[PDB]
């Protein structure tokens, strides 16, 4: 009997800090996002946007363990390109994203729904 | 004298050894190399054991009665 | 489901299941054995594929979702029986609930569960350091000798029956139930001959969906089927669709003649599906389509009765056995493995010397006993005069310390009662 | 405290060292009743 | 081929075939505890005390028994200190 | 009576001498876990808990160690007795306030089991060496013991109700040993077949003749996110094998970075024309047998059991005797 | 705890003399009494 | 058997703790100016605190029979100092060689507020005293000489009667609980007092 | 032993439909009308009422 | 002791909790303003009646802990030691721990510091602080502190704080910026939505 | 080097299910809001179950499991509950959790069937769904089941009992334009339902530059909140998820120093 | 049993318990078999 709580997958621990960057020793410009308690979800969606940049170099999501939660992304990109800069940006850009969906969405129930016909 | 044991060391005695040197490390003896961000005995002993720098003498006794007595700097690190 | 009198029966060990489901197929003499008023399984969506690893070597992965919707939840009934025993002339075990005024033995844990008869309700919750059962033995002031429960029962009690014994003593079954959810570790296993552990178990939403929202709630391994040929799992598993679309039991009798691979698999194909079982699975985890078309379809699985927490066993500081001082076993299943004789020969092969003496030694019994130089016989050591003598040698001088161990000391105690007297001398 | 009957299920009170034999009927396997505390399950 | 050799050698090694089943080795130049290593224990003890056999005590299942580092790898060397090393020691404990 | 007691088999001579019932070991059910080094054992939190190593205090852990007997007993990374300097040993669960308890130097905490430790894992029909090799711990949630799958044609396990055994090395004079003679890394080529033990066994086989096959050509997306899951990269793309039509790699070229340093082997595919070798055609290969591996790269060739697997001349084996133990290790857990 | 740790090297079993267990008895002359104890 | 909790990451981050090693003697009143000048030549040479003080103990009487103590002292004489809080643990003493007394102490300076806020908490006054005396240092090692006066009447500082007429002296080392030894010095500093008064390790119990 | 109150695959509410399946089969419908009308349609969420055996029905004759 | 000012600007519209700290934070840094390092403010709570223990940066080694219209206490970060010592003994409460993370901006005499008061990982609110240490005395320092708001801060300006109270002499305190936190804290606990 | 442009296209509307065609988007930023809509849209269910009485012949935590899968109307007070450590509520409690209580006594002779209709709840607005009827047990004459139960919001990753939707479908590329799977044999596999091909071709043609675009979708609530909101609720969820990472980041990377 | 305790002694001598010579040289030629591999002798077989 090992049943842990399921909650602790998205739970942020006491001593847990969210997000660590971890510059990349060997090669420059490289920076490991260690986002802690979030998993796949969060990760296709981000190394999806920084990919679109074409300043990106490499980017990908590593989940180490499926019943450890935690993803490992590496930005590595051109000089001008800063790995956090690419971070940064890409979270705002696939928040505009989100909220013209939402935007969208909105207006096209209201038709339906009331009936366009 | 007339060592006729081989120069290097035996799969066996880098085992004993590098476990002998950590307790020493452990119980608060003197190191022998620099050692950065290190704390765990072996880490800090199988370091020594790179440079030939650890403090012990390996007795073999031979089959017939005669401790050869060979020093960790000659024997030659086999890893 | 064991017999449907399963409330008032009260035998050991004895698990229900929390939905049996009759087969999808089903061999047309299984109504003749009662099985759909007895099944022993629930059809699971299960799909022949390789996903992310953890389903190799005869290993299911299974859905979180699905096993929190209730498909294999279980109870796991264990009776425990006390009798009140009147050996004694003057001993009388009664039942009581020990107090710490009369009865001297109180042992350390919480006997406010046991009520005032001494019988733990039914309804409690009764964990590890509590006490079960009491009864309260009179010596010639009052030792309770009480009933404790092992580890991890942790079950809520479900009866407990107070009635007398064929002997004409008076004595009490409690019924400990406790539910147990499919896990990791867990044997589930088809009706084809294929056994399978799991592995991994992953949700609904990071799992392969079909292209209508089928996701599959067990993943047996494809590698499994060809070296064993069980090539009627996948039959009954087309067979299983053709049923579940058509809404009929579709029968599977060892020889029908209506059953050639090839019939069963138009019928399906009408519904709309490959004639041949695949349907277009996409990855859970990122959405791309998995190239190769996953064979999925429902296939009865049948949930072993072994289970991991039976089988786990854990010691370190042990209780040990005061005769022979070698490791015994107490509550929590701390009697530990056994360095037998072939794994104390791959020890020497290693070549490794400290482990095999740590095992065998420091691990079992460490002991050391101050024994005489002159004479190798063992030796008075008073430790708080700090004085050591050999009497019959009149030394004091010459005491050294050999570290033994203890199941040899008695090898070399008992010799001496024999007269043979080792010497266990040190030069 | 409360026993429970088997046959005329009658629940009766039965104080210690007292026979566990049922009045009207003589049904000799007795029951013990729920508790009065409360324990409280997750749905989980 | 060494694995064989050596089952092929030890075998056929005193002169005459030997029988290895635990019968056929039975019979044994060994110290009492080794030979009370098999059955005989009681027996082969009375004996032994009456003719003095001192077990020599230089075998690999002869140690183990009682508990000392055995006469295998990692135990057929004894270890000693170097006196002039230390020196170089960069104290810092 | 005495000559009773010391009798035969379940005597003083034999069931309490040669073997006995050791402690600080565990036994449980064995599942898949293929994201684990071939060196990685998971075991359960509550066998951890229920098991410990001594770390004599010393200057520099003394830090942490306050912490571990803080937490003791309570919580997983917490320590459980403090063996004292003449011997004593202040249990923890009833000092009555953890949290004053004074550590010294000389003094040794028995911290619960943690990540990074050595545990010597046996099957139960021990025979050949293999069966008792040690393996890093890995704490993990679930109650079974997690290994790689490469390591289990050694043990000979299939996991299916199977159970094995973990006894922890308890002081740092054997964990030496275990280390140093019998880890899993450096026992892949047994002596009694001078061959590798352990190969790419039951999916990664199926898979690794049809990565390296000459029809396959992944893109950008999933190349970076494969070449995420080498540990051994030194992180520069390579160039892809098409280019201008659009970049599309081969697989042989991402497999080309999995394989450790240079290597040079050259061995038959499953499937081989038992004529092409003597015929025209014979370096173009018109089916893709004839793996070569020239300078660590592969440079044709689809990859079968034999070329990938547990035999003589496998590519596992040719890594071994030039290249090395840990590098080995490297390389077989990024194939997986 | 003073006298020093140290390896066994041989064992030597002999008959021991009938005298030398007298000396090394704690027990005064002979256990006497059959009955372990009456106070 | 069961999951412990799994408990965070953070294990070096946070304070080493500070215990307090304690001998504590008596000097007659009549001989109280022969130990005050040899102090002073011992001792590192700086003019004499001659510090006054008044030392409140609150008790918690929570569910767990231990009441918590902490120990509140304001000094009277020195004005604009700070009061201060102090938690002393049970006695760590072990090794007979040590011969000195083991506790964990946590010191913090508190504002004047010190009073209200502990009532609000729930923690009770229990004993008031009064101590004047002398105050030497040599290295880390300080020794406190002083004559504990009761205090009478419900609150107040104004009328002290003498416990004793001898005065208690008690040698204190704050150390930071790293390596050892801070025990070897304290008795050989002892030891020359001895002749004078006789320093030792008394256990608080009876 | 007693209908499930959510389909394991999908989670559909199939709890509600045992009254009537049992029902609607009894007026003459036949396992595929049945499980059509109440709204059933994908594989998995006909196979939880198509085979399950009525349980609570036969421990319900034990007296209290 | 400077008196100062804390309340809480809205994000409003569409614009995210740090996408609108970023830009507040801008227009801060239109001001001529120039950065003077980092300001963490870490508070703890106890359900007992109910304890606050806050910790600014600005405040190297003190710890503060405040029992709502009781006394606060200022006392050294052995304080804390203290507490995690006690913490069998002493309630615990359930992850209602709250963090207000930013940059501080210096412009003449003047300290703003505008955060994201992150409740346990997710941050929701926005808190600002204006001290002036050269003004020793307070209540009637509101002046100048509404003046400077009313410049950047725009609206939302608050309408003084109940923590001057009653008109008197009394000094600001570093209490008193203390409770301003508490109040603040409690309302982003629970405005909710 | 930004952002795309997404359009959405409700094709069907019911009260149990919204077939969306979304348009323009990546592959990922649709797997990630199917998943949101599966395991991030909260919805109120049971979770205290405590029992009085069951003289039921199922156990008490089968009369447990039973009511957790209960699917409760959450409405728009999903919205204003907070959940259990948001609400720093010290477990459960009024305003933090919905008290939901139950009573049946059988004593009529005929079998008195348990249903959903019997959990009555404090809070009008949630009271079970069905308010057919889900049934909790059968009861014979003479056997009472009695219960307190109270229902803590709820994200789906911690247990399915506060799962959402139920068949949510996706699919992109009804016709293998991309060829990302390789039919084994094109003829034989049956036409998807968003067809475009003619019916006599097996599959359309390689189109090989053409990333995926067009991704379906067809949420079919259970019935704790209308399809709709299913959907809406997933789109502010990722964001906050997406927003929060940001002020994380920030905060972290200004304190790299 | 049999083979109990044979060992390669440090002169190479592998030599059972009483010291006895059971092979001169381990394996007749010293190499242990780990690091040995097949390989073609390739002047047996051909032709003068
Ligand atoms: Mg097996
Ligand atoms: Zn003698
Ligand atoms: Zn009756
Ligand atoms: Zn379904
Ligand atoms: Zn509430």
């Amino acid at each position: 009997m090992n049943a842990p709580p399921a909650f602790e997958s998205f739970l942020l621990f006491e001593g847990e800090k969210k997000i660590t960057i971890n510059k990349d020793t060997k090669v420059p410009n490289a920076c490991l996002f260690t986002i802690n308690k979030e998993d796949h979800t969060l990760g296709n969606i981000i190394k999806s946007q920084l990919l679109k940049d074409p300043q990106v170099l490499f980017a990908g999501y590593k989940v180490p363990h499926p019943l450890e939660h935690k993803i490992i992304i590496r930005v590595q990109t051109t000089p001008d390109y800063s790995p956090q800069e690419a971070f940064t940006n890409a979270i705002t850009d696939l928040i505009s994203e989100l909220s013209l969906l939402e935007e969208r969405f909105r207006v096209a129930i209201k038709d339906k729904q009331e009936g366009i016909e | 004298q007339k060592r006729i044991t081989t120069p290097y060391m035996t799969k066996y005695e880098r085992a004993r050894v590098l476990g002998t040197r950590a307790l020493q490390i452990a119980m608060c003896a003197p190191v022998m190399v620099e050692l950065e961000g290190e704390t765990d005995p072996l880490l800090i002993a199988m370091k020594e054991l790179k440079a030939r720098k650890i403090p012990i003498i390996i007795r073999r006794y031979l089959p017939d009665g005669s401790y050869e007595d060979w020093g960790v700097d000659e024997l030659i690190i086999s890893d | 489901v064991y017999i449907t009198n399963f409330h008032v029966r009260m035998d050991t060990l004895a698990h229900v299941l929390y939905y049996p489901q009759k087969p999808l197929v089903t061999t047309r003499s299984m109504e003749y054995l009662r099985f759909r008023e007895l099944p022993a399984g629930i059809n699971s969506i299960v799909a022949i594929a390789s996903y992310t690893g953890y389903n190799q070597e005869d290993s299911v992965i299974m859905n979180r979702s699905a096993v929190d919707r209730g498909f294999f939840r279980s109870v796991f009934y264990r009776s425990y029986k006390e009798q009140e025993s009147k050996k004694g002339f003057d001993q009388e075990e009664v039942f009581e609930k020990p107090t710490r005024e009369t009865c001297q033995g109180m042992r350390h844990a919480i006997y406010d569960k046991l009520d005032d008869d001494g019988l733990i309700a039914p309804g409690v919750r009764v964990s590890g350091d509590d006490v079960i059962i009491g009864k309260t033995v009179t010596l010639p002031t009052k030792r309770d000798c009480s009933t404790f429960l092992r580890t991890s029962e942790t079950g809520i009690v479900d009866q407990v029956m107070v009635t007398l014994n064929q002997e004409g003593y008076k004595f009490c079954k409690i019924r400990v139930r406790s539910v147990r959810i499919p896990q990791i570790g867990d044997k589930f296993a088809s009706r084809h001959g294929q056994k399978g552990t799991c592995g991994i178990q992953y949700r609904q939403e990071d799992m392969p969906f079909t292209c209508e929202g089928i996701t599959p709630d067990i993943i047996i391994n494809p590698h499994a089927i060809p070296s064993r040929m069980t090539i009627g799992h996948l039959i009954e598993c087309l067979q299983g669709k053709v049923s579940a679309n058509k809404g009929e039991i579709g029968d599977a009798t060892p020889f029908n003649d209506a059953v050639n691979v090839q019939k069963i698999s138009n019928l399906l194909s009408d519904y709309g599906y490959h004639l041949r079982g695949n349907e277009v699975l996409y990855n859970g985890f990122t959405g791309r389509k998995i190239t190769s078309q996953i064979f999925i379809g429902p296939t009865y699985y049948q949930r072993l009765k072994h289970m991991v927490d039976d089988k786990i066993h854990s010691r370190a500081r042990g209780p040990i056995q005061i005769l022979n001082r070698q490791p015994m076993e107490g509550r929590s299943r701390d009697g530990g493995l056994r360095f037998g004789e072939m794994e104390r020969d791959c020890q020497i092969a290693h070549g490794a010397a400290q482990f095999l003496r740590e095992r065998l030694f420091e691990a079992s019994d460490p002991y050391q006993v101050h024994v005489c130089n002159l004479c190798g016989i063992m030796a008075i050591a008073n430790t708080r005069t700090h004085t050591y003598e050999c009497r019959g040698c009149r030394n004091k001088t010459q005491i050294s310390l050999v570290r033994m161990p203890y199941a040899c000391k008695l090898l070399f105690q008992e010799l001496m009662s024999m007269s043979i007297a080792p010497r266990m001398m040190s030069v | 405290m409360i026993y429970i009957c088997g046959e005329c299920h009658t629940e009766n009170e039965i104080k210690s060292r007292d026979p566990i034999r049922c009045r009207e009927c003589g049904y000799r396997i007795m029951y013990k009743k729920r508790t009065k505390r409360l324990v409280v399950f997750d749905a989980r | 081929y060494r694995h064989l050799a050596l089952l092929c050698d030890t075998m056929t090694c005193r002169g005459h075939l030997m029988a290895i089943t635990r019968h056929g080795v039975n019979r044994q130049d060994t110290g009492p505890l080794m030979k009370c290593s098999f059955e005989e224990t009681v027996d082969v003890l009375m004996e032994a005390a009456a003719h003095g056999e001192s077990d020599p005590m230089k075998g690999v299942s002869e140690n183990i028994m009682l508990g000392q580092l055995a006469p295998a790898g990692t135990g057929c060397f004894d270890l000693l200190l170097d006196a002039e090393k230390c020196k170089y020691g960069m104290e810092i404990p | 009576s005495l000559k009773q007691r010391l009798k035969g088999k379940e005597g003083r001579v034999r069931g309490n001498l040669m073997g006995k019932r050791v402690d600080f070991s565990a036994r449980t059910v064995i599942t898949p876990d293929p994201n684990l080094s071939i060196d990685q054992v998971g075991v359960p939190r509550s066998i951890a808990a229920n098991m410990t190593f001594a770390e004599i205090v010393t200057p520099f852990n003394i830090d942490r160690l306050q912490e571990l007997v803080r937490r003791g007993n309570s919580q997983y990374p917490g320590a459980k007795y403090i063996i004292r300097d003449n011997g004593d040993r202040i249990d923890l669960r009833f000092h009555p306030k953890p949290s004053d308890l004074h550590l010294q130097t000389g003094y040794k905490v028995e911290r619960h089991m943690c990540d990074g430790d050595i545990v010597i894992f046996n099957r139960q029909p021990t025979l050949h060496k293999m069966s008792m090799m040690g393996h890093r711990v890995r704490i993990l949630p679930w109650s079974t013991f997690r290994l790689n799958l490469s390591v289990t044609t050694p043990y000979n396990a299939d996991f299916d109700g199977d159970e094995m055994n973990l006894h922890l090395p308890q002081s740092l004079e054997t964990r030496a040993e275990i280390q140093e003679l019998a880890m899993v890394p450096r026992m892949i080529v047994t002596p009694q077949s001078n061959r590798p033990v352990m190969g790419i066994v039951q999916d990664t086989l199926t898979a690794v003749r049809k990565f390296t096959k000459r029809d396959v050509f992944l893109e950008r997306g999933e190349v970076m996110n494969l070449l995420m899951f080498l540990s051994t990269w030194d992180g520069k793309v390579p160039q892809p094998a098409i280019l201008k039509p659009r970049p599309l790699w081969t697989g042989k070229q991402i497999f080309s970075l999995i394989i450790p340093g240079h290597i040079n082997c050259i061995r038959t595919h499953s499937t081989h024309p038992d004529d092409e070798d003597s015929g025209p055609y014979k370096h173009i290969s018109p089916g893709d047998t004839k793996v070569v591996v020239e300078n660590g790269e592969l440079i044709m060739g689809i990859l079968c059991k034999k070329s990938l697997g547990t035999s003589a001349g496998s590519l596992v084996h040719i890594s071994y005797l030039e290249m090395g133990h840990d590098i080995t290790r490297l390389f077989y857990s990024n194939i997986q | 705890s003073a006298c020093p740790l140290r390896t066994i090297k041989r064992v030597q079993f002999g008959v021991l003399s009938p005298d030398e267990l007298k000396r090394m008895s704690v027990t005064e002359g002979g256990i006497k009494y059959p009955e372990t104890t009456e106070g | 058997m069961e999951a412990p909790p799994v408990t965070m990451m953070p294990v070096t981050g946070g304070t080493i703790n500070m215990m307090e090693y304690l001998l504590q003697g008596s000097v007659l009143d009549h001989s109280l100016e022969s130990l005050i000048h040899r102090l002073r030549g011992l001792c590192d040479n700086m003019e004499p605190e001659t510090f006054l003080d008044h030392e409140m103990v609150f008790l918690l009487k929570g569910q767990q029979a231990s009441p918590f103590v902490l120990r509140a002292r304001r000094s009277m004489d020195r004005a604009g100092a700070p009061w201060h809080l102090r938690y002393l643990g049970q006695p760590e003493m072990g090794d007979k060689n040590r011969h000195a007394l083991v506790r964990n102490c946590v010191d913090i300076a508190t504002s004047e507020n010190l009073t209200d806020f502990l009532m609000e908490m729930g923690f009770r006054m229990d004993h008031e005293f009064v101590a004047k005396g002398h105050l030497f240092r040599k290295g880390i090692m300080k020794i406190m000489v002083y004559k504990i006066f009761r205090i009478l009447v419900p609150g107040n500082t104004d009328s002290t009667e003498a416990l004793s007429l001898s005065y208690l002296v008690e040698l204190s080392v704050v150390a930071p609980a790293g390596q050892d030894m801070v025990s070897d010095d304290m008795k050989n500093f002892a030891e020359q007092l001895k002749p004078l008064v006789h320093l030792e390790k008394i256990d608080p119990k009876r | 032993m007693i209908i499930p109150v959510r389909c394991f695959t999908c989670g559909k509410i199939v709890g509600n439909k045992w009254e009537a399946y049992l029902g609607l089969l009894q007026a003459e419908y036949t396992e595929g009308d049945a499980l059509d009308a109440l709204g059933l349609k994908r594989y998995c969420c006909r196979r939880m009422l198509l085979a399950h055996v009525d349980l609570i029905e036969k421990l319900l004759n034990y007296a209290p | 002791m400077g008196v100062t000012c804390v309340s809480q600007m809205p994000v409003a519209e569409g614009k995210s909790v740090q996408q609108t700290v970023e830009l507040l934070t801008r227009k801060l840094e239109m001001l001529g303003a120039e950065k003077q390092g980092t300001f963490c403010v870490d508070c703890e709570t106890y359900h007992t009646k109910l304890m606050y223990v806050m910790h600014n940066s600005e405040y190297p080694l003190s710890c503060f802990a405040l029992f709502e219209n009781g006394p606060c206490l200022i006392a050294d970060t052995n304080f804390d030691v203290l507490m995690v010592k006690l913490k069998g003994f002493f309630q615990s409460a359930k992850a209602s721990k709250i963090e207000t993370r930013g940059t501080r901006y210096q412009y003449c005499d003047f300290l703003v510091k505008v955060g994201t008061v992150t409740m346990g990982p997710s941050a929701r609110g926005i808190s600002v602080e204006v001290e002036y240490g050269p003004c020793v005395v307070a209540s009637d320092c509101w002046s100048l502190l509404l003046e400077f708001l009313q410049s950047f801060l725009g609206s939302h300006t608050p309408g003084a704080p109940a923590v001057f109270g009653n008109r008197h002499d009394a000094v600001y305190g570093p209490a008193d910026t203390m409770v301003q936190y508490m109040e603040l804290f409690n309302k982003i606990r629970k405005q909710q939505q | 080097p930004y952002a795309n442009q997404p359009t959405v296209r409700i094709t069907e509307l019911t009260d149990e299910n919204v077939k969306f065609i979304i348009e323009n988007t990546d592959l990922a930023v649709a797997n990630s809001i199917r998943r949101v809509f599966i395991a991030e849209v909260p919805i109120i269910a049971i979770d205290w179950v405590q029992i009085d009485a069951n003289s039921s012949v199922l156990h008490d935590e089968f009369i447990a499991h039973r009511l957790g899968l209960i699917p409760l109307t959450s409405d728009d007070i999903v919205d204003k509950l907070q959940y259990s450590r948001d609400c720093t509520c010290e477990e459960f409690c009024p305003e933090c959790s919905v008290e939901f209580t139950l009573d049946v006594r059988c004593n009529e002779d005929q079998t008195r069937h348990v249903t959903s209709r019997d959990l009555i709840s404090n809070s009008p607005r949630v009271i079970p769904v069905t308010s057919d009827d889900i049934l909790i047990v059968k009861l014979r004459k003479g056997q009472e089941l009695r219960l307190r139960a109270y229902a803590k919001k709820g994200f789906g990753k911690e247990h399915a009992k506060w799962n959402p939707t139920a068949g949510v479908a996706f699919e992109y590329d009804p016709d293998n334009a991309l060829r990302h799977t390789v039919y084994p044999k094109p003829e034989e596999w049956p036409k998807s339902e968003y067809s475009e091909l003619d019916e006599d071709e097996s599959q359309a043609p390689y189109d090989p530059n053409g990333k995926p675009e067009r991704f379906y979708y067809n949420v079919e609530s259970c019935g704790s909140l209308r399809p709709e909101t299913i959907v809406l609720s997933a789109l502010s969820g990722l964001k906050k998820k997406l927003s929060d990472l940001q002020t994380q980041l920030s905060h972290e990377i200004q304190s790299d120093v | 049993k049999s083979m109990e305790s044979v060992m390669v002694k440090y002169d190479a001598t592998v030599r059972n318990s009483i010291n006895q010579v059971v092979q001169l040289r381990y394996g007749e030629d010293g190499l242990a078999g780990e690091s040995v591999e097949f390989q073609n002798l390739a002047t047996l077989k051909p032709s003068n």
